[PDB]
C-alpha cells in the first residue's frame, strides 16, 4: 500500500485501509471490485525484443543443492 | 549462456531377450611373472669374476 501511493493514486488505498479494520466478508465485494477494475486499463504490449530478452535472462548457479535434485 | 551440468546416477538395463553370453577366453601367451636376468657375479673375495 506504499507502492500504490508512490504511483499517484490515493483513493484506492483509503478504501483498503478502511476495510482492514473490518476484515469482513460483507464488504469484500468492494475489494473484489477494486481488483477487477485494475485489469480494464488495457493490455501491456511491448516490443518483441524486450519481452524475450527480459524473459530469457536468468541466473543459474552451480552451488545448488544436488542432494535435492537426485530426488526431484 | 552457462547451463549447469547435471549427471544423475543411472545404469543401462537390458531385458532378458538381449543379454550377450560370456565371450570365451583363450590365452595367447603364457602367464609369466618371473623372468631370467643377466647379473654380474662376485667371488668370495669381492672381486668381479
Amino acid at each position: 500500500l506504499d507502492n500504490m501511493r508512490k504511483a499517484g493514486l490515493t483513493d484506492i488505498p483509503k478504501m483498503i485501509q478502511d476495510w482492514l479494520v473490518d476484515c469482513s466478508i460483507e464488504k469484500f465485494p468492494l475489494m473484489a471490485k477494486i481488483y477487477s477494475w485494475s485489469f480494464h486499463v488495457g493490455f501491456r504490449k511491448q516490443k518483441m525484443l524486450d519481452a524475450a530478452l527480459d524473459q530469457l535472462k536468468t541466473e543459474y548457479t552451480e552451488d545448488v543443492d544436488d542432494e535435492m535434485y537426485r530426488e526431484y | 549462456k552457462t547451463i549447469p551440468t547435471f549427471e544423475p546416477k543411472e545404469s543401462i538395463l537390458k531385458k532378458l531377450e538381449d543379454i550377450k553370453p560370456e565371450q570365451v577366453k583363450k590365452q595367447t601367451k603364457l602367464f609369466r611373472i618371473f623372468e631370467p636376468r643377466q647379473l654380474p657375479v662376485y667371488r668370495a673375495n669381492g672381486e668381479k669374476e
